[PDB]
């Protein structure tokens, strides 16, 4: 009986409304020629979206301590510093891997022109 | 440990049980154990109400039986709107 | 305020033949109490790091004939044979604080210390920025963290009141 | 210009029945000096003022509400 | 934060009296609901002496 | 301690004190007159407040029913506090808890209405406004000049109050 | 304790006799955790104390880190065969 | 093109190659390691010179070490 | 019940009129930044074109291709509408002034804003082909890796005030906003807030119709001035313009309906004027800017703008550890 | 210079913003009867508003300031009975 | 609106059937996302609006989302839920389903007696009584008591987490990065 709740039930109508405007009211009137394997892809696509998960779970692990941040003062505050700091060293192992690249196959061919 | 913290870091429902059931347990050793089951029992029942349960069943067992029903200053119910009405 | 331990604690607890002086030192009395010889045990780990590497590569080369390890590998060899040694020497220097190996040398040294800290009319083991709760909790972590040194490496920071002494 | 005060200045020289049949017609507000008119009938204007840019001195009225 | 436990007792004091009285004025009632069968209701089901307030009531 | 979710409906008793406990009048006084007068509750209460959460403590987990003649006497000296503060400042204790009901309770917002409330009170009533734990070397929150939390827009009738009071010299 | 022990009750079922692909055995996996929490933090609820709730945030993070290791697994399971069969591994 | 030359050749030319050449690296673990070596060094100065630390808030009713002696007052 | 229904649905025409018009205002001060005129053809000066184009495409035919699933590809752009509109309860235009008042509204706004990645990656599955899928793949990549920082400049705007009720922090930003702090954090957070739309500086997948063109074309501009409300709250003042005690002590005597109207009006109207600079950004960044490749794109998340903000979460609680300066709750 | 038209829809979006918080602000003090809402509720405070509703008589945030509390206050007290939480 | 949580519960068991039983792999994982939702209206429904939130951030907007992420571009083969497939499974589903369910029913009971220890489980039609003590002074919600145990009395379970989120950094990299 809040005002929270006429909201989560009245986006709905908005759009049922609306939808329902266009289904109601355009032409459908299709036909064929309006109508209409697999691919392989590099493993930076398929390595952002499964290491991005290790991430937010720190950013909402950070989320308790941000709540609590005075009642431990002083000591807390280190425990935190340790868990960011351990995390920091597996983030500059992934930079210092070279992992989030995708790195394109071909080069000018450095290799220079001798002879005989 | 989080042994007695509750939800808003005071102590649990059955803190007061519980530290007097470790009061009976410090000051025994084990072959001398047999004397704070009570203890241990008023820790039980206060996690799970079996023995409230069960006596509150034998009185509505009885209760349901009555054609008079309730002879007693009664309760009220109230809606959340009317707390403090009249 | 702010000393009262508020706990039932050990009183002179001692972990073997010879008396406790601390149930868990502060970091900066165990590196003030240490021995020559465990200086010596920190450069002997120093030591024995990279030359065990050279000696390791001495008895089976790793492409077939022998080289020296590149110095990037002696100076991490280094790194973290300074770290064994800490380790080493923090242990060594803690277990005589519990009164397990001999500490008539530093037992002195704690008795003209807190008779110091009698007569310059200050706390017996450090005014804290935490509160007593907090004080109780962080030396409820740190104590007798020396054991499971082969886990992990925990020290004691806080100056909480209570090291299993008495007065 | 771009101006709200030429827009100003043009409404208030126009009067605001003028206003609202070139609001009605164009976007702009322009005060013209009725150089004449066509056989079909079809007002012309010509403006001297100074924040003109270039290709804009000239302009037509039409007649019809569906103007060509 | 002082203000607040300044306050606390004054409203301590009134939810005391509030438990007490709601949970004697329920052991009376059901004292008045068993009258005849044979059936102890002053008695606690904890075997410690302190008093407790009741809980788990029936829905009305 | 936990609060009530999951479709709770309230219900409330047709009873009465036993006999034995005599009878206690009850504090009347809402949010923003008790959290206006609660430091002087607490000025004068202290050991009365003290005996009523020590007995609490003292005989452990009986609680409310071995406590009973404390609680009494706690309700019955912050009332005799309310009314000593309605009968000498009742014109600027309502000024302040009036200032008190905006402002969503919080006492950053009223400073002048509690200047002149602290002046009425101490010179009348004789209680002073105190924070304790506070050692020296640190300046209470409600006597500084220029704080950095000012409130949103003053209350007219405190700041009328507060220059009248400047100009008559009271404060 | 119902809603969590018939989710972890149905989870572990749907589990068990999936012949059709692999990713209904990740899913009814993760249906299990989230049981395993529900019947957790109502324990919590009505003890009145947090360390239900510790244990459930803590594994909260588990079950996520469980979740990218294991699909990194089905990646590499993938990598030398270019399929995944309907009966399963 | 500019090469590495390495922490360990030389420590202070490394330090001025990354930040001239990597310069989002260096300043972010500069102001990564600006933190706790500054919450080491400088909290000290702070509680001798600028100001001491806040006395800690109560968090329950603080119960005072008594044994509720008699108080004649409200006796009715 | 007359109260709160009434209440909302003036809450509603407001948001989803201003929704409308920022389709208007972008085509005319993009025509005016490339010096020509926007529409003047509609409205008197230009005005309910939006309104002329939704009337249009309500009138559009809608093609279900055979490659589709056609329930999972129209209600895709419901549940991105929904969740992009849902997102506008918990913002304050004034003390207390929301749609719910709930003490976790940066908990429910940081949730809300993370189910709108759903309706790019599903609607890849619509109308399956081979490269209809590895763009939503590129697309909803580019949208949780920039969330990702999003949270981050959230939680590090918490660290000051320990409180995650929103007019609390509000109320917190009384005593100086923390974008004057934290500036740097207002430039890392607006390119956030640009590639979080995908944006046209930060796009990539671009470089229907009717009923599914209109729900993604009204969740994208919802998105715009949602998150647009996101920076006014925590890192500008919400509602905060001045004191404004002193005039009031001029004008007014006593609390009446029409002091309270005043000052909702003052409150609401920086609330705006804040919003309609940050709109005004957001398509002033889009007129000058080319577009970026997608290793461009990731390079600089994960790169460098997250080690620096690693630097940022190191440095600032230890300068609120320095000076002892812990919010308290 | 600086066209009309351009900010004109800025003027749009700006003014109903503005009318909508204003709007809103009077219905929440028509709602409240006169004073501004509690943006930050504690439990202590939530407690405390439900134990004014319970003093002053059915108005919301009546407030008032009595020396002694009136007769049905000692008995309108509530407690809340929740459900089995199946 | 006292049935709530009942009808939660049968929500739920209505949408794990939907799971297991569906056309195309990702309308199982619609219903799963699904789930994740009555999940977190029960747990706003119980009392703990704050985990509900957890559950949409991280359930919903992480591990669903690199679920879907993982089907796309991916290829799975699927058979659909034949009749011919799966009733030679329905026996033993028959008896592992009220085995499972009353064994999992079973241990929340103290009794020697076995069906004493079963419909214990059901005893519960009364009414907990909700009282106010006024002993707490501040907004100590659960995250922030979550946040003071996690810190201080579980600081060595937060560390040991943080090289569990360390190990699921460097093992996906180590898998799939083939190094030159
Ligand atoms: C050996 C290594 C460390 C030696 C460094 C030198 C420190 C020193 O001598 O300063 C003393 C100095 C003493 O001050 P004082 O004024 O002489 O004496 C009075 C008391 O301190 C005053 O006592 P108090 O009660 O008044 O103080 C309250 C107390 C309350 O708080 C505490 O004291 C903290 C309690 C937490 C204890 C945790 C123990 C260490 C755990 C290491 C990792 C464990 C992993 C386990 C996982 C499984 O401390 C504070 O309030 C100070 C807050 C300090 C903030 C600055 C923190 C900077 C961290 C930077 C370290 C970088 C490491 C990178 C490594 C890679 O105290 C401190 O500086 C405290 C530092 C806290 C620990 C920081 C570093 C810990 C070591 C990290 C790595 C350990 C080895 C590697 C293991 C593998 C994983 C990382
Ligand atoms: C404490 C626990 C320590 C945890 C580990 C933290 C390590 C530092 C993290 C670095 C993150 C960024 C990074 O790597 O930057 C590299 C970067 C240079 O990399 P680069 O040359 O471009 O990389 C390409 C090369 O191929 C790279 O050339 P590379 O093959 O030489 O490797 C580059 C180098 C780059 O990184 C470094 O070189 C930085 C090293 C930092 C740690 C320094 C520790 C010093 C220990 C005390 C003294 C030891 C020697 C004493 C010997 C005589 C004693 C009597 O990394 C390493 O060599 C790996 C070092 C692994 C750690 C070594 C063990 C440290 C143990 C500390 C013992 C503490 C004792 C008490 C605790 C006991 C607990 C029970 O340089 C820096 O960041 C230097 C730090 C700048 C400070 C200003
Ligand atoms: C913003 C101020 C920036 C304007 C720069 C100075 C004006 C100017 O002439 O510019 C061209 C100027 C030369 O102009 P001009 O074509 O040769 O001579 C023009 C005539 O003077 C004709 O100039 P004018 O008549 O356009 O300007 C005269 C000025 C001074 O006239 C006065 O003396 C009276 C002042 C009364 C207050 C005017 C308030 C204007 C409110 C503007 C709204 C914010 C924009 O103020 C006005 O009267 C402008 C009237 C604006 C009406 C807009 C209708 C929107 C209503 C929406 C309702 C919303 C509710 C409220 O060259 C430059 O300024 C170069 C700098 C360009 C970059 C500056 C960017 C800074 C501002 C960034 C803003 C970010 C948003
Ligand atoms: C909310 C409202 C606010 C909106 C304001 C925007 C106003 C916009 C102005 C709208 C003007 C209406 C013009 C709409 C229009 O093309 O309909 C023509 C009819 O011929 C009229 O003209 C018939 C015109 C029907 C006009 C309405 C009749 C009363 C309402 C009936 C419902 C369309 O024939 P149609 O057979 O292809 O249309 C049908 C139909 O639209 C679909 O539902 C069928 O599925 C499809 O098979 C198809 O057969
Ligand atoms: C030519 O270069 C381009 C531009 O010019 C610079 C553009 O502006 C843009 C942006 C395109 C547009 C803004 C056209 C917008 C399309 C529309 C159909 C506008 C629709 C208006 C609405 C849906 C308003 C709806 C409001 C309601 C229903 C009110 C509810 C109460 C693009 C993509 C572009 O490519
Ligand atoms: C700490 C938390 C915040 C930062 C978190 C992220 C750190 C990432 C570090 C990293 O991995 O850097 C690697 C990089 C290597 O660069 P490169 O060899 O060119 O290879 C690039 C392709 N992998 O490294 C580099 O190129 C740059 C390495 C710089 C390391 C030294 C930085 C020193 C900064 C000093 C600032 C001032 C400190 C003053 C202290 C006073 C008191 C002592
Ligand atoms: C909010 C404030 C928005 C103000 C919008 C004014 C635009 C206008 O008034 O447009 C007037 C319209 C369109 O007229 P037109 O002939 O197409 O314009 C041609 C102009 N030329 C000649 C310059 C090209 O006419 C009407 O009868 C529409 C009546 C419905 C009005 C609904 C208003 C909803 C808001």
């Amino acid at each position: 009986m809040n005002t929270f709740i006429i909201f989560i039930i009245l986006i709905p109508i908005v759009g049922f409304a609306l939808l329902a405007v266009n289904i109601l009211l355009a032409v459908y009137k299709p036909y064929n020629e309006k109508l209409g394997t697999r691919l392989a892809f590099n493993a930076a696509f398929i390595l952002v979206a499964i290491l991005f998960l290790p991430f937010d779970l720190e950013i909402s692990t950070l989320l308790p301590y941000v709540m609590s941040i005075y009642l431990v003062s002083n000591y807390g505050f280190t425990i935190v510093l340790l868990f960011l700091l351990i995390l920091i060293i597996g983030f500059v192992y992934e930079i210092n891997t070279n992992a989030l690249k995708i790195n394109k196959h071909n080069k000018p061919n450095t290799d220079s022109l001798i002879y005989k | 440990t989080a042994a007695g913290i509750s939800l808003t870091g005071g102590r649990n429902r059955c803190f007061s049980e519980w530290q007097s059931f470790m009061h009976c347990t410090a000051k025994t050793d084990a072959k001398s154990r047999a004397q704070c089951l009570p203890n241990f029992e008023d820790y039980m029942e206060c996690l799970h109400h079996t023995k409230e349960k069960a006596r509150l069943r034998e009185i509505e067992s009885v209760l349901k039986q009555k054609k008079e029903g309730l002879e007693a200053p009664p309760v009220k119910v109230i809606p959340v709107k009317a707390i403090g009405l009249v | 305020s702010s000393s009262t331990p508020l706990v039932k604690t050990s009183v002179n607890y001692s972990y073997g033949d010879y008396p406790l002086i601390d149930a868990d030192p502060h970091f900066k009395r165990v590196v003030g109490y240490m021995r020559p010889s465990d200086y010596g045990v920190i450069g002997l780990a120093t030591a024995a790091l990279p030359a065990g590497i050279c000696f390791a590569e001495w008895l089976d080369p790793v492409k077939g004939k022998f080289a020296r390890p590149s110095v990037k590998f002696l100076r991490v060899a280094t790194m973290l044979g300074f770290a064994v040694g800490f380790g080493a020497a923090y242990a060594r220097s803690s277990l005589r604080f519990f009164g397990v190996t001999e500490n008539a040398r530093e037992y002195k040294k704690d008795e003209a210390q807190m008779a110091a800290r009698k007569a310059a009319g200050l706390e017996p083991y450090g005014t804290s920025s935490l509160t007593p709760e907090l004080q109780e909790i962080a030396a409820k972590n740190s104590a007798h963290s020396i054991a499971g040194l082969f886990i992990f490496p925990w020290f004691n920071f806080v100056n909480h009141p209570y090291h299993g002494r008495e007065q | 210009s771009s101006s709200l005060y030429r827009v100003l200045r043009n409404a208030w020289e126009v009067g605001p029945r003028s206003y609202w049949k070139q609001l009605n017609s164009i976007g702009d507000t322009k005060s013209g000096r009725l150089v004449g008119t066509d056989i079909y009938g079809n007002k012309f204007y010509e403006t001297d003022h100074q924040d003109e840019i270039h290709l804009r001195t000239r302009y037509v009225e039409y007649k019809e509400k569906d103007y060509d | 934060l002082w203000a607040r436990i300044y306050l606390m007792p004054l409203l301590q004091a009134e939810e005391d009296r509030q438990t007490v009285r709601r949970s004697i004025a329920q052991l009376e009632r059901e004292k008045e609901i068993m009258k005849g069968t044979g059936f102890d209701v002053d008695k606690s089901v904890y075997n410690d002496g302190k008093f407790h307030a009741p809980a788990l009531m029936i829905p009305p | 301690p936990r609060e009530a979710a999951a479709h709770w409906v309230p219900f409330e008793d047709k009873a009465n004190m036993p006999d034995n406990v005599p009878d206690v009048v009850e504090v009347g006084a809402t949010s923003a007159p008790l959290l206006s007068a609660s430091y002087f509750i607490g000025a004068k209460c202290k050991p009365y407040n003290d005996d009523f959460m020590l007995c609490r403590e003292e005989s452990q987990g009986s609680g409310a029913i071995d406590c009973l003649k404390e609680g009494r006497r706690v309700t019955r000296c912050a009332v005799s506090v309310i009314e000593d503060i309605n009968k000498s400042c009742l014109d600027e204790f309502r000024l302040h808890w009036q200032c008190l009901e905006q402002n969503n309770h919080q006492l950053s917002g009223c400073r002048k209405a509690e200047a002149l409330l602290n002046k009425c009170v101490f010179t009348k009533l004789n209680l002073e406004k105190k924070i304790p734990g506070l050692r020296p070397d640190e300046e209470p929150v409600f006597l500084k000049k220029d704080p950095w939390i000012k409130p949103a827009v003053d209350d007219f009738k405190s700041v009328r109050a507060y220059a009248e009071a400047k100009k008559n010299g009271t404060l | 304790m119902f809603i969590g022990t018939i989710i972890l009750v149905l989870s572990f079922l749907g589990f068990v006799f999936n012949r059709r692909n692999i990713i209904l055995a990740f899913i009814c996996l993760e249906t299990m955790l989230l049981g395993i929490n529900l019947i957790l933090l109502r324990n919590s609820v009505l003890f009145d104390d947090i360390s239900g709730s510790l244990f459930a945030i803590v594994i909260i993070i588990l079950a996520g880190v469980e979740s990218a290791i294991g699909l990194s697994l089905l990646v590499s399971y993938y990598r030398l065969r270019g399929v995944i069969n309907s009966y399963g591994i | 093109i500019n090469a590495n030359p390495g922490f360990w050749n030389g420590p202070f030319r490394y330090l001025r190659w990354s930040a001239h050449n990597r310069p989002h690296l260096f300043f972010a673990f500069a102001i990564g390691i600006a933190g706790p070596v500054a919450a080491l060094t400088l909290t000290p100065l702070r509680r001798k010179y600028l100001y001491p630390d806040h006395s800690p808030l109560p968090q329950s009713y603080p119960l005072p070490q008594r044994a509720r002696e008699g108080l004649t007052g409200f006796d009715d | 019940m007359i109260i709160n229904i009434v209440e909302i649905l003036i809450f509603l025409v407001c948001v989803l009129f201003s929704v409308a018009y920022l389709t208007v205002a972008e085509r005319k001060t993009l025509a005016y930044m490339q010096r020509r005129l926007g529409p003047n053809f509609v409205g008197y000066y230009g005005l309910l074109q939006a309104f002329a184009d939704a009337v249009k495409l309500l009138l559009k035919e809608i093609v279900l291709p055979k490659e589709s699933n056609y329930i999972i590809l129209v209600i895709s752009p419901l549940i991105t509408l929904i969740t992009a509109l849902i997102g506008w309860v918990v913002i304050p235009l004034g003390p207390g002034i929301t749609l719910g008042e709930l003490n976790l509204g940066i908990l429910f706004s940081l949730a809300i804003g993370s189910l709108g990645v759903f309706g790019s990656l599903l609607s890849g599955w619509s109308s399956n082909s081979k490269y209809s899928l590895l763009g939503s793949i590129r697309s909803t990549a580019q949208l949780i890796s920039y969330e990702l920082i999003l949270t981050s400049i959230f939680i590090i705007i918490i660290m000051f005030v320990s409180s995650l009720n929103i007019t609390t922090i509000i109320e917190t930003q009384r005593v100086v906003w923390y974008c004057i702090p934290l500036l740097p954090l207002l430039l890392i957070f607006f390119i956030a807030s640009v590639a979080e739309t995908a944006r046209p500086p930060f796009d990539l997948t671009e470089s229907y119709s009717g009923s599914p063109f209109v729900f993604f074309f009204l969740a994208e501009y919802s998105n715009i001035i949602l998150i647009s409300a996101f920076n006014g709250y925590l890192l500008l003042g919400g509602y905060l313009s001045f004191n404004y005690s002193y005039l009031f002590n001029i004008l007014f005597n006593d609390y009446s309906y029409v002091s309270f109207l005043f000052e909702g009006l003052i409150n609401s109207s920086a609330y705006a004027i804040k919003l309609v600079f940050l709109m005004f950004s957001f398509i002033w960044v889009r007129a000058a800017f080319p577009r970026f490749t997608y290793d461009n794109l990731i390079n600089f998340c994960w790169i460098i703008l997250l080690p620096l903000l690693f630097g940022i979460f190191l440095i600032i609680p230890s300068t609120l550890y320095i000076f002892d300066s812990f919010p308290t709750l | 210079a600086i066209p009309f038209e351009a900010l004109l829809p800025y003027g749009i979006i700006f003014g109903l913003l503005t009318a909508g918080g204003g709007a809103m602000q009077v219905l929440h003090v028509y709602r409240n009867g006169g004073v501004r809402d509690r943006f930050a509720i504690d439990q202590w405070d939530s407690q405390m508003m439900e134990r004014d509703l319970r003093l002053n008589g059915g108005q919301g945030r009546k407030q008032v300031d009595q020396a002694t509390a009136p007769e049905a206050f000692k008995h309108n007290h509530v407690w809340k009975s929740e459900r089995p939480l199946i | 609106t006292y049935y709530f949580i009942e009808i939660t519960i049968f929500l739920a068991i209505l949408c794990t059937i939907f799971i297991i039983s569906a056309k195309n792999p990702m309308v199982s994982i619609l219903y799963m996302i699904a789930l994740f939702v009555i999940a977190a209206m029960y747990l706003y429904l119980i009392g703990l609006g704050i985990f509900s939130l957890l559950y949409i951030m991280i359930y919903i907007g992480a591990i669903a989302v690199l679920f879907l992420f993982i089907i796309t571009l991916l290829d799975i083969n699927s058979t659909e839920l034949s009749v011919k497939s799966n009733i030679r499974d329905l026996p033993l589903v028959l008896i592992s389903l009220i085995v499972l369910t009353i064994s999992g029913l079973m241990i929340y009971s103290n009794d020697s007696i076995l069906i004493n220890k079963l419909l214990e489980a059901f005893g519960n039609d009364y009414n907990t009584i909700i009282t106010q003590d006024w002993f707490n002074i501040e907004n100590t919600t659960l995250l922030t008591t979550i946040g003071n145990v996690l810190l201080t009395n579980n600081a060595f379970i937060l560390l040991v987490l943080a090289i569990v989120l360390l190990l699921g950094i460097i093992g996906p990299i180590s898998i799939t990065m083939k190094h030159k």
